[PDB]
């Protein structure tokens, strides 16, 4: 209905520029990313007949 | 008389010295250790330099 509309910004210059303790600020860390390397495992189950 | 002036002066004066010839005989003596050894920095939670 175009009440609630969808947006991405930027960073104000001013803020950007003291991130994480700058200049006397503080509290505003910057955004951070990592990375994970979790593993599987598969176990082989049998099979067979007779006669 | 070698006349300096004292260009902030906080009333009027004029202050008679005496510099011998030597640096011996002074009555003060200024004698400098190091000198403006620059140093450099960057604070790593921020990362802009500091100096």
């Amino acid at each position: 209905a175009g009440a609630l509309v969808e947006i991405a910004e930027g960073m104000a210059t001013s803020i950007a520029e003291l991130q994480e303790g700058f200049n006397g600020s503080t509290d505003n860390p910057w955004n951070e990313m990592g990375f994970r390397i979790d593993k599987q495992v598969i176990e082989a189950k049998s099979r067979q007949l007779k006669a | 008389y070698r006349v300096y002036i004292d260009q902030y002066a906080k009333q009027d004066y004029f202050t008679v010295g005496y510099k011998g010839p030597n640096e011996m005989d002074a009555g003060i003596y200024y004698a400098p250790y190091v000198a403006l050894t620059p140093l450099r920095g960057s604070d790593p939670k921020n990362f802009q330099p500091v100096m």
